[PDB]
């Protein structure tokens, strides 16, 4: 019931409403309330809300934001979530001084990969992994949030919505208009986030699809049939694309050690088939000494 | 893809038990029958064809209807409203481009208002507690299709055809789980087209054998043989299309030799 909740302040906003920090007056629990405006006419419950709720109800995991309850109070939906303190983008900004301690980057990547592997094991694609949708708390946890753009996939997948994923984090196979995309798109996004946590700036900050592709090509090389069988046959591949040489990978994220570089390169592999699964990444040598320290700020 | 094949199959096998409707619900519906349900599902097939919706969307909508009707007594004049809201919910969940609500209102020939449909949408979500990611016969079929050697488009289409027919008749298909119907549909399709049988590799994957599938297979084989005579025909018509390789024109086998 809405009665048991005391609103504190606004903490974010989406397409269909703002998000409030609130507290349960009876248990003391601090929560986030995601308001979804419904309208009696028009279209009814938005599909984004239909997907976010039904998928989140299956996804109970320490690294996925927990949906606690759904309240319908006279023509709006309130999604009651566990309260998390800030998003990863804000934390990187706050760390503009010195970087993020490597133990923390490693802890965050490992936790993100755990959450993602759980999603993928439960046939869910996230499709909008960007720092703003990754929430951190004071105990060192990081969690995937905002499942409005997610979907339950089938095996094997069929064609789903095109041009998905916030552009900077969008995978080459989406950019090149492939008929099929799968779990590997979320890994590409996490690869961009890994890079971003180290440098504190976006890896591929394009402003259009072609610009995005070209920035990727200039960093990783333009892909040919050797690196990615089928590329040249993909719907939006063009033979006029400039053919950039692949960079020394140590120059993409210069602070990265051998293991980190190895892991990043497997997350940023062109061929979706060869790109590492979240499951396989959890056992990468980069994580050999992982701990879960409290955020330094 | 390959890294999660087993995890996902395991997970869907767990969820299909959780999302199962009650086998006996129709006995407990005062005003509706298996035959009225048959009519509704047949119409839903047509709606799906009219709006070129995924087969998955059809399977989900039927799952939502049977679950809703497991909890909620419904009058005959309201059955189609339940059906329409379920198909709207299925479309929003499953489709890239779901039909607008006005299009769903229209297809009911103005029996109901937009407001009714929208109110029913919300009621159905409440009754289902938003649990819409239900495993379907379809979701298991596409996994089973990966165990063909080689892949055969007629086998796939025919299996989907048969799985779709099982949606029409609560008796007896309500008592079988999606993975079991998909098993029977896939063996039957394979046998009809190529003479092959439920592959060893799928025993390893599912733990189902021809023996465990027999009862469903016995039922499906009858439904197949009697399909031209069934009062509902929208699926046969749908599966004459080349999109589905005209598999409804294939002849069923007279015996399964099991
Ligand atoms: Br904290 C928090 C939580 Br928890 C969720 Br869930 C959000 N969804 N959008 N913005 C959100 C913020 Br801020």
């Amino acid at each position: 019931s809405m009665e048991n909740f005391q609103k504190v302040e606004k903490i974010g906003e989406g397409t269909y409403g703002v998000v409030y920090k609130a507290r349960n007056k009876l248990t003391g629990e601090v929560v986030a309330l995601k308001k979804i405006r419904l309208d009696t006419e028009t279209e009814g419950v938005p599909s984004t809300a239909i997907r976010e709720i039904s998928l989140l109800k299956e996804l109970n995991h320490p690294n996925i934001v927990k949906l606690l309850d759904v309240i319908h109070t006279e023509n709006k939906l309130y999604l009651v979530f566990e309260f998390l303190h800030q998003d990863l983008k804000k934390f990187m900004d706050a760390s503009a001084l010195t970087g993020i301690p490597l133990p923390l980057i490693k802890s965050y990547l490992f936790q993100l990969l755990q959450g993602l592997a759980f999603c993928h094991s439960h046939r869910v694609l996230h499709r909008d992994l960007k720092p703003q949708n990754l929430l951190i708390n004071t105990e060192g946890a990081i969690k995937l949030a905002d499942f409005g753009l997610a979907r339950a996939f089938g095996v094997p997948v069929r064609t789903y919505t095109h041009e998905v994923v916030t552009l900077w984090y969008r995978a080459p196979e989406i950019l090149l208009g492939c008929k099929y995309y799968s779990t590997a798109v979320d890994i590409w996004s996490l690869g961009c986030i890994f890079a971003e946590m180290v440098t504190r700036r976006a890896l591929f900050p394009g402003d259009s699809e072609i610009d995005q592709l070209f920035r990727i090509f200039r960093t990783l090389g333009t892909p040919d049939e050797v690196v990615w069988p089928g590329v040249t046959s993909m719907p939006d591949y063009k033979p006029s694309f400039p053919k950039w040489a692949r960079q020394d990978f140590s120059k993409v994220v210069p602070p990265l050690d051998e293991d980190g570089r190895s892991l990043l390169s497997q997350m940023l592999h062109y061929d979706p088939n060869k790109r590492i699964s979240a499951k396989a990444a959890l056992a990468h040598p980069f994580f050999q000494d992982v701990t879960k320290p409290v955020p330094h700020l | 893809v390959p890294d999660y094949h087993e995890d996902i199959h395991t997970y869907l096998r767990e969820m299909e038990v959780k999302c199962k409707p009650k086998v006996g619900y129709m006995k407990k519906q005062p005003d509706i029958t298996n035959s009225m349900r048959a009519i509704l599902v047949d119409w839903l097939v047509e709606v799906g064809e009219e709006y070129k919706l995924q087969n998955e969307t059809l399977h989900l909508a039927v799952n939502y209807i049977d679950r809703f009707l497991s909890s909620m007594s419904v009058l005959r004049g309201k059955l189609q409203l339940v059906g329409t809201a379920a198909m709207l919910l299925a479309s929003k969940f499953e489709e890239i481009y779901p039909p607008e609500v006005a299009e769903f209102v229209y297809i009911t020939d103005d029996t109901y208002t937009k407001k009714q449909v929208l109110r029913m949408e919300h009621l159905v979500l409440k009754v289902l507690t938003f649990d819409l990611a239900a495993p379907t016969v379809n979701q298991f079929l596409t996994q089973y299709f990966l165990h063909q050697q080689p892949a055969n488009c007629k086998v796939e289409s025919l299996a989907m055809f048969l799985g779709e027919l099982s949606l029409i008749d609560a008796d007896p298909y309500l008592k079988y789980l999606p993975s079991v119907i998909a098993g029977a549909a896939f063996h039957l399709a394979l046998y009809t087209v190529t003479g092959q049988s439920w592959p060893e590799s799928l025993i390893r994957k599912t733990g189902y054998t021809l023996e465990s599938l027999k009862p469903c297979l016995m039922d499906l084989h009858q439904t197949y043989l009697k399909a031209p005579q069934h009062a509902q025909q929208s699926i046969r018509e749908k599966y004459k299309n080349s999109k589905y390789h005209g598999v409804s024109l294939l002849n069923p086998p007279e015996t399964l030799n099991l």
